[PDB]
């Protein structure tokens, strides 16, 4: 069965680091597209970042360009998100997101309210004490 | 509260896992190794059904092994002459972007649906032969995939809102509503003895529903994409299934688990339709490469390749007495395969 | 929310599936073996039947 | 001007003068001596 | 032949006579699909074309250019999977994508979704028609000064209004710049890939202009001659 | 020029003219009434000046010697006359013989082509389509053309009998139909391209009719004309101007075409604009060097010019530009739209492997 176990989270002070993990099985991590997806507190999912498969291509939103680095091991099947210089707007629950078929370059529903291919995300509170 | 509840279904996954891997003492493929071989099968065009406008969805046989139904997306369904390729009925549909089509085992009435979420059925003996819309089922909020006949009064129908239903067309309500999948239902297809039914969803699982109690009793994830394609063996004892993952794998009820796969490392395109043949050793399954590719259901070897469609076949379907096979594609040209000594 | 409904849901539809009488795969092969084995001579695809009694010509 | 139209025709009054001629040298010839 | 025979290759006679008329009345018409999200105003340029004319699944809206009839689908009761169901309009004239250009927070979600549609495995040969729809919206948040999009896109400080830009009379620097910038980022996604088999058609839209039928119409001619064209290997 | 059988027609008009020391009897040497006969007579008689050759200027001398009596210097002859002054090709026959090897090997490859051509069209389906349909039609009335202008040249070269003037209409029947198949292949792309789509592209059978029968109407006018006016020998040789009325209408349609052609390299140009450059304009280059052959753009550069003599370096450089360009014409449009097509391709390599595969 295909299941994804996020990792990383918890109370980080705003402009510190973060780094987030996804442990990937039941699939070839490597034939598949790996896109980030987060859920701030009141408002929808929103795409993040994505990794194409053997990581050429790169791309980031604008609200995090410059800021969020993604990486994934094909050899672990392991997909890291390094966050630096965190904003207290960041705090949102990290979902990392399938594409839904391999081979392709479209991620048609990986930001959808019920996506199956996904995980349970972790908790990313970004607030200072 | 929910993290306990997680906690406990995790435990009973890790149960279910541990209880199907102490059972799987033996694969198919190794007991399979002493049998013969089945070879190079060579199968030729018998008939090139055309007259469709748009690219062809879905089609179905008859009991009689001679009249079947194409759907398409131009608005029409039509019955053809599988012998002798005339056209018998041209019925106009009211929703042109159609999907799914179904013909009732006594050849009475005809079944279609698509993204208007309506199942539109037809009666093919009327009293002076017209065509008309005998029944429409309305509730479903998603499009209709796929829809088969149990009776000349119930029929299961299946849609996008990861939701089945079972309707009556003499009341036209819904009698029993079969949920549990998260993802969008394709297909399904019905035991031999219609008692129970297996369907695949966009969730790489696919469920046993039982039509009488309308309660799930197994669910297999044997897939890593979203389930297209989906046919019971002959006996109604296992089922194969085709995905996007290029890959089919033989599920049996009994064991509970995955029994054989089929994929080749040349083939990465995804599966369209899957059909077994009437002894169930010949694994039919439709690919997106504008080509089919006939399986050995036992030694998971490509025993053929039924070549000549100009796009991705989008429906497969053998009659009930095998002497051959109909494979639709998206160019609207229906080809119908036979093989000969 | 409906969370905890659809989780207690999940939770039911567990136990249902994990309490059954499961057949090893030894014995449900040789099933689908012996059927396949016994229908073999009654399918025209896996064997070619003569032109003669083939509808398609 | 249609330049296979106009060929043949051309070949035409050649072909037609030369005979012109040919029978012109046979008429020379003939009253050469009579 | 026998009679039986005989009556039933008249019947199929029949029926391909029928099957040819409906063939010249589908070939004679077109059709659309119209996409966008909820913020986006495709129920107002629904109802605009349909009064002028020039559950439930799938609705349907038709309309007459120059006698050239139009058939536009819009997406009512459907779940928000559309992996799906968007296969079955790969042979669709073109793809009416309505964005909602003064939504700054959301742009970038019409962003993902428009990169989604153009990336397709089986719309690769389907243009797509870009509407801007909202601009008086935007005019006025760009007047306001509250919002700026520097925020929400950091590389649009460095960016400088098209030397090629045709801003209306009574339009100010900073508009045009906002709208000019918005079509840019939209092409640069649009123009990333697709080889010149399908193109785009970008064009301002306020969702009361009754020129959309006009700009629809114009877009589907030109796609259906650089259709024709290719086919004689000329493009 | 006069014709061998109107100099012989005069000659018999001549001949019945006078048909019924010493005064001679003249000696009528089987041309001329040349009555003239005395004692010592010296006889200076101008040329025939009724023959087209033997140029009017000069005199034949004869001489009725002494007594009026036939001067013989040659022994044993009957007698002796100075007709030589009147009497005082090659190239031409050459310069034919050329164009005839050169267009005949250029008719020949074309024809190979494009019945190769047309039996791919044939046999591959899936490329069946009004715009296949256009392109077999045009390479039928290509071939038919060239085999026509084979059986003429067979036929006249190497007196009004039937299968000269046969061969003659067959021949001009058939370069009309190749020359108006030629303009319905630019009418067709240009409806295709603007006043037309969003309409049909089944006006199909009117094209084929405009193709065909048109070009048969006015052949038959020009027949009717010839056989009922003139109707002199075979209908190879022109007599007076009607001619025109088969060479008209083709002079229409090529300029028909050229104007059609010069809308689409502008209707191009400005799409590629529109799609927006180097690129662009190699692109366009190419484009235009494409659709030249289809549209006959050759055939403009001699469209208005008149009959030149046949000594003349206008006339050569013109038979050896057509000669050469209407007949590679048909080779240069086999392979563009038959090896060059990307879809006759993908089909070629699909049946290849397929075959491959089965066997
Ligand atoms: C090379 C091809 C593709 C394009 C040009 C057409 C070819 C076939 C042309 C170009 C020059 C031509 C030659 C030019 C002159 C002569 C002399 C004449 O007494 C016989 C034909 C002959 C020998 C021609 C044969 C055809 C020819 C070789
Ligand atoms: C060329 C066509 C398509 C358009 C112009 C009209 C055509 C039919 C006209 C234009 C000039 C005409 C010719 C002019 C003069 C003569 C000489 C006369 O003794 C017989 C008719 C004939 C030979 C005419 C036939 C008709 C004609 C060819
Ligand atoms: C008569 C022979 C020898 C020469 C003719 C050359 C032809 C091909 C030339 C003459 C005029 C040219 C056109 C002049 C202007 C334009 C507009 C431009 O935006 C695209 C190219 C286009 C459409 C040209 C295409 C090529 C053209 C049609
Ligand atoms: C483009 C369309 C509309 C009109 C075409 C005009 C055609 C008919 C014109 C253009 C050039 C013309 C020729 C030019 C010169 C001569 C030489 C003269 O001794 C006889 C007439 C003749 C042979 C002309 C016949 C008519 C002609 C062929
Ligand atoms: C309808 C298809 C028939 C094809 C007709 C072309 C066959 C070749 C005929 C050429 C005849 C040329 C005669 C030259 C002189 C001679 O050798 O007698
Ligand atoms: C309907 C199809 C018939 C095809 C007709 C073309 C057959 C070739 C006929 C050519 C005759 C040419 C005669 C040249 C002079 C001669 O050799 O006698
Ligand atoms: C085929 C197009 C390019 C070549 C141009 C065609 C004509 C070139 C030479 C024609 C011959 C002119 C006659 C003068 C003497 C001679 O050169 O033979």
């Amino acid at each position: 069965q295909v299941q994804l176990q996020e990792s990383g989270g918890g109370l980080v002070q705003p402009g510190g680091s973060l780094r987030l993990s996804c442990a990937a099985s039941g699939f070839t991590f490597s034939n598949y597209k790996m896109n980030w997806v987060r859920q701030a507190p009141g408002k929808g999912l929103e795409w993040v970042s994505d990794i194409s498969q053997s990581g050429a291509s790169i791309s980031y939103t604008g609200s995090v360009k410059g800021r969020f680095t993604i990486s994934r091991d094909n050899a672990k099947n392991t997909l890291y998100l390094q966050m630096n210089s965190l904003k207290p707007e960041d705090t949102a629950v990290y979902y990392c997101a399938r594409c839904p078929a391999p081979f392709t370059r479209d991620c048609f529903d990986v930001t959808s309210t019920t996506y199956a291919y996904r995980g349970q995300g972790t908790q990313v509170t970004v607030s200072s004490h | 509260e929910l993290d306990q509840l997680r906690q406990e279904a995790e435990q009973l996954k890790n149960q279910i896992r541990d209880a199907r891997k102490a059972c799987a003492d033996a694969t198919l493929s190794q007991i399979t190794n002493n049998i013969d071989p089945v070879g190079r099968i060579q199968m030729r065009t018998r008939r090139t059904l055309r007259g469709h406008l748009a690219k062809i969805y879905a089609m179905h046989w008859g009991t009689d092994s001679r009249l079947l139904v194409s759907a398409s997306q131009d608005g029409k369904l039509i019955i053809w002459d599988s012998y002798t390729t005339n056209k018998v009925h041209a019925i106009p549909l009211r929703s042109s972007w159609v999907m799914t089509c179904a013909y009732a085992p006594s050849g009475n009435y005809v079944a279609c649906g698509g993204l208007d979420n309506i199942c539109s059925i037809y009666n093919l003996k009327t009293r002076e032969g017209n065509v008309r819309v005998s029944r429409e089922l309305a509730g479903h909020t998603g499009y209709l995939s796929c829809c088969r006949f149990l009776d000349d009064n119930q029929i299961v129908t299946s849609s996008g809102d990861t939701t089945c239903a079972l309707w009556d067309i003499e009341t036209g309500q819904q009698t029993t509503t079969f949920t549990g999948h998260t993802g969008d239902v394709m297909s399904l297809s019905l035991a031999p003895d219609t008692r129970l039914f297996v369907s695949g969803a966009c969730d790489a699982s696919a469920k046993l529903w039982d039509v009488r109690e309308g309660m799930c009793r197994q669910t297999f994830t044997g897939h890593e994409s979203d389930i297209n394609a989906i046919c019971f063996f002959p006996n109604g004892n296992a089922f194969a299934t085709g995905s996007d993952d290029a890959t089919c794998r033989l599920f049996d009820l009994r064991a509970d688990q995955e029994l054989m796969t089929y994929s080749h490392d040349n083939i990465i395109c995804g599966i369209t339709s899957v059909s077994f043949s009437k002894s169930g050793r010949l694994l039919l399954a439709g690919y997106d490469d504008f080509n089919c590719n006939v399986w050995d259901a036992l030694k998971a070897d490509r025993a053929g390749v039924l070549a000549g469609h100009d796009n991705r076949v989008s429906c497969l379907g053998v009659t009930d007495d095998g002497m051959a096979v109909a494979t639709g594609s998206w160019d609207s040209f229906l080809k119908i395969w036979n093989g000969s000594s | 929310t409906a969370s905890i409904a659809q989780a207690r849901k999940l939770v039911e539809q567990l136990k249902m599936e994990a309490n059954i009488d499961r057949i090893k795969v030894s014995k449900a092969a040789a099933d689908l073996m012996a059927y396949c084995e016994a229908h073999a001579k009654e399918d025209p695809l896996l064997t070619p039947v003569p032109a003669s009694e083939n509808p398609f010509r | 001007s249609v330049s296979e139209i106009q060929l043949m025709h051309n070949l035409g009054k050649h072909l037609n003068s030369m005979e012109r001629v040919e029978w012109l040298r046979k008429k020379l010839q003939d009253v050469h001596n009579f | 032949l026998s009679a039986e025979d005989k009556a039933a290759v008249e019947r199929s006679k029949m029926i391909e006579k029928q099957l040819q008329k409906d063939k010249q009345v589908y070939r004679a018409t077109h059709r659309l699909l119209l996409l966008g999200a909820d913020n986006s105003g495709k129920s107002t340029i629904v109802k605009q074309m349909r009064i002028y004319h020039v559950t439930s699944g799938i609705f349907e809206t038709k309309f007459q250019v120059d006698k050239v009839n139009f058939h536009m689908f819009d997406v009512g009761a459907q779940r928000d999977e559309r992996r799906k169901w968007i296969q079955c309009f790969n042979d669709v004239t073109a793809i009416i994508f309505v964005v909602d250009s003064s939504d700054y927070n959301r742009l970038q979600e019409a962003l993902n979704d428009f990169k989604s549609i153009w990336n397709n495995r089986w719309l690769r040969t389907i243009s797509v028609i870009l509407f801007l729809n909202k601009q008086d919206l935007l005019a006025e948040k760009v007047l306001a000064g509250k919002s700026k999009i520097e925020d929400y896109f950091p590389e649009f400080a460095r960016y400088t209004t098209p030397e090629d830009a045709t801003p209306e009379p009574g339009e100010d620097p900073r508009v045009t710049r906002a709208k000019y910038f918005i079509r840019d980022e939209f092409l640069r996604i649009s123009t990333a890939s697709g080889d010149g088999r399908h193109y785009c058609y970008p064009h301002f839209t306020c969702s009361v202009d009754t020129e959309n039928a006009r700009r629809i119409f114009n877009d589907c001619r030109d796609i259906i001659q650089r259709m024709h064209l290719r086919q004689y290997e000329l493009l | 020029v006069m014709t061998k059988e109107e100099q012989i027609f005069l000659l018999h008009r001549a001949q019945a003219q006078c048909e019924k020391g010493r005064p001679c009897l003249p000696e009528w040497d089987h041309i001329l009434c040349w009555p003239l006969g005395a004692p010592g007579e010296v006889v200076a008689v101008p040329c025939p000046d009724y023959i087209y050759d033997f140029n009017h200027k000069g005199h034949a001398y004869r001489r009725c010697d002494r007594n009026g009596s036939w001067e013989l210097v040659p022994g044993h002859n009957r007698t002796w006359a100075n007709y030589s002054e009147c009497v005082k090709e090659t190239r031409e026959r050459e310069v034919f013989d050329r164009l005839a090897m050169i267009y005949t090997v250029g008719y020949s490859v074309s024809l190979a082509s494009l019945t190769v051509a047309v039996l791919i069209l044939a046999y591959f389906r899936r490329l069946h389509c009004t715009r296949n349909y256009i392109h077999m039609h045009l390479f039928l009335s290509f071939m038919l053309r060239a085999v026509s202008i084979f059986v003429k040249d067979a036929v006249l070269y190497s007196a009004g009998y039937a299968g000269c003037r046969v061969a003659v209409t067959f021949f001009l029947y058939f370069l009309a139909t190749n020359y108006y198949w030629i303009l319905v292949e630019g009418l067709y792309l240009h409806s295709l391209i603007f006043m037309a789509f969003f309409s049909e592209k089944k006006y199909l059978w009117g094209f084929t009719v405009f193709g065909w029968g048109l070009p048969a109407v006015f052949v038959a006018v020009w027949v009717s004309v010839r056989a009922t006016l003139a109707n002199t020998g075979c209908w190879d040789l022109s007599s007076g101007n009607k001619k025109w009325i088969i060479q008209v209408p083709i002079l229409a349609s090529i300029v028909l075409n050229f104007i059609l052609f010069i809308n689409i390299v502008r209707v191009l140009a400005t799409k590629l604009r529109e799609t927006n450059t180097r690129q662009q304009y190699r692109k366009l280059l190419k484009s235009t060097l494409v659709l030249m052959p289809l549209f006959g753009v050759h055939y403009i550069v001699f469209m208005a010019t008149p009959y030149t003599e046949v000594s003349g370096t206008l006339w050569q450089v013109q038979m050896h530009y057509e000669m050469l360009f209407n007949s590679f014409q048909g080779f240069f449009v086999a392979i563009i739209y038959c090896f060059c097509n990307g879809e006759v391709q993908a089909e070629i390599k699909k049946s290849w492997s397929r075959w491959t595969l089965a066997l």
